[PDB]
């Protein structure tokens, strides 16, 4: 019973999606209520996914279904559209058009990213083997694909209302080290849910490893300068360090609000580090550390947010317990973000030898 | 204290669920819960006869249908469920439910329940229904329908006020334990 139906769900993903991607507010306000009962598209496409729940060797694939169908859409779980008669209709029913347009866009992302899971149900018809690792979700804001920057869906951050970020909290020898992630998507939305996790989650700071000239050649929005409003946040930083030229560190006070809250920030913009290299000497690793060093953890991100970041947290770990096994770290940070923390050889060798001084 | 199985069945979102915990725990549900299949209990005394009951809810939609009448074997009594306020599932109880259960339960007593009372005389639900052409069932049609396909009892109840549903279930066992 356990493999038809598995093809129930492979057979109702196929035709239930696309419907769901192809709703407007106004068909869907007149019509909510057929497609919430019966055979109708959003009840149906609940039921596919409770089959689920019925297999314990989809463990990992279940967790990640559960989280998609927690997300607020409305004032609720995307998971009670699936019904009528309840507080999603009454809800409907009196909401303007503005909320409406709000909630179906939400839909249209969430059926999308729906989408990895008709692709693992296929992947089953084939060669059957119950994957044991699924990359927690992008809903379109990660920079990168899963497929070349994978994120650990045990340890990735999410909003007070259910929203899953690309970013992970980094661990090692048991403890909570930093946040970790990719440079933010130049989107409205993309940039919206970062500013929103820095104050949520009351970080202690945040750093940024990119230098002038790639986020020139790449186009990466410098949205850690000037003033911006994304969604219902608004963003005020004012540069407080040194004059112009040798420009080691960049530091700025950040002001954050999202409706009637508040949170103020320091940003360190390093300036000198060369994309899959390590910096020009030793003592600027150190003294970056004490820096940074002088919930409530620091957030880094660099490009990818695998290779100078790891490196970068990994110093943190060095000044507070200068014997630590680096090679523990490295092991314990992939186990924490993916397999590419910490991928080049160069800035490992920089690292021994902050060791070394230090102990010296 | 003798065992009854019992199996209920009908379109999907007709309130098949909300019903069975209504009646087992007194409390209707907090959340919304998809059916893929599912197993209930209840201990009860009718007519001075202690039974121990037990219930199956089942999957409405149609990419079911080849798993759903997996639940039907040994069963003592179905109930087959329409909405009083959706003319469609009440088209398909001659269409569709009624025809499956026969074959499968050759020869074991149906009853006929609709559901939702307490939204029949609901103004804003009538409203609702006039705009595409369509009004509520009446008792007199759900009886007529009874007649039509071999129930042997039709009954009516609600999940959200509660009124009824005793009723179902000691029916459900009557019909069972009952003299020739
Ligand atoms: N007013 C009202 N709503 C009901 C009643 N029963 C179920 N509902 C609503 O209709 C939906 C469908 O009920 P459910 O038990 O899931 O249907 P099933 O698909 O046949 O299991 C629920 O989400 C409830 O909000 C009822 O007796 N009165
Ligand atoms: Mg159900």
């Amino acid at each position: 019973s356990k493999q038809p139906l598995l093809d129930i769900a492979l057979k109702g993903l196929k035709r239930t999606l696309p419907q769901l991607e192809q709703m407007d507010g106004n068909s869907l306000r007149e019509n909510f209520q057929e497609m919430a009962s019966g055979n109708g598209p959003l009840r149906s496409l609940m039921t596919n996914l409770q089959n689920l729940n019925k297999i314990p060797e989809a463990k990992q694939l279940n967790d990640y279904v559960t989280t998609l169908t927690n997300i607020q859409v409305g004032v609720a779980r995307f998971s009670q559209w699936g019904t009528c008669g309840g507080e999603v209709e009454r809800w409907v029913d009196k909401a303007s058009t503005h909320e409406l347009t709000q909630a179906v866009k939400k839909i249209h992302v969430i059926a999308k990213e729906l989408k990895n899971v008709t692709a693992e149900l296929e992947k089953i018809e084939a060669g059957a083997p119950m994957p044991q690792t699924m990359s927690g979700p992008t809903l379109g804001l990660a920079r990168f694909a899963v497929s070349s920057i994978p994120i650990n869906q045990q340890t990735q951050v999410k909003l007070s209302d259910g929203m899953p970020v690309p970013v992970n909290t980094l661990t090692f020898d048991g403890k909570p080290v930093a946040l970790a992630g990719s440079y933010p998507k130049n989107t409205p939305d993309a940039l919206e849910a970062h500013m929103k996790m820095l104050l949520e989650k009351e970080c202690s700071c945040l750093v940024v490893l990119t230098s002038e000239d790639q986020m020139q050649a790449k186009q990466l929005p410098p949205y850690f300068r000037g003033s911006y409003t994304f969604g219902e946040v608004h963003t005020n930083s004012q540069k407080v360090s040194s004059a112009s030229q040798g420009e080691a560190i960049d530091q700025y006070n950040m002001q954050l609000s999202c409706g009637e809250k508040r949170y103020t920030i320091p940003v360190l913009h390093v300036k000198n580090w060369p994309d899959h290299q390590p910096l020009p000497s030793t003592d600027q690793l150190e003294y970056l550390a004490d820096r940074v060093k002088n919930k409530h953890l620091p957030m880094i991100h660099c490009l990818g947010g695998v290779g100078r970041t790891g490196t970068m947290a990994a110093a943190l770990v060095l000044k507070d317990n200068p014997h630590s096994n680096l090679e523990q770290v490295r092991a314990d940070f992939r186990d924490s973000r993916n397999n590419r923390m910490l991928e080049d050889a160069s800035q490992f060798v920089q690292l021994k030898a902050m060791q070394a001084q230090l102990l010296m | 204290m003798q065992a009854i199985k019992c199996v209920v069945v009908g379109d999907g979102a007709v309130g098949k669920t909300c019903l069975l915990i209504s009646y087992t725990t007194n409390a209707f549900p907090g959340e919304y819960i998809p059916t893929v299949f599912d197993n209930y209990s209840a201990n009860v005394m009718v007519d001075g006869k202690p039974v121990n009951l037990g219930l199956w809810d089942t999957a409405g939609q149609e990419d079911y249908d080849r798993l759903r009448p997996l639940s039907y074997p040994q069963t003592d009594v179905s109930l087959i469920c329409f909405s009083l306020v959706s003319p469609a599932s009440f088209e398909n109880v001659r269409a569709k439910w009624y025809p499956e259960v026969r074959h499968h339960c050759p020869n074991t007593p149906i009853i006929l329940v609709g559901t939702k009372l307490d939204l029949r005389d609901d103004k804003d639900t009538i409203e609702k229904l006039k705009e595409k052409k369509l009004t509520p069932i009446t008792y007199p049609q759900g009886l007529a329908m009874a007649k039509e396909i071999g129930a042997v009892k039709y009954l009516e109840c609600s999940a959200l006020t509660q009124r009824g549903l005793k009723t179902v279930f000691d029916e459900a066992i009557r019909a069972v334990l009952c003299p020739p």
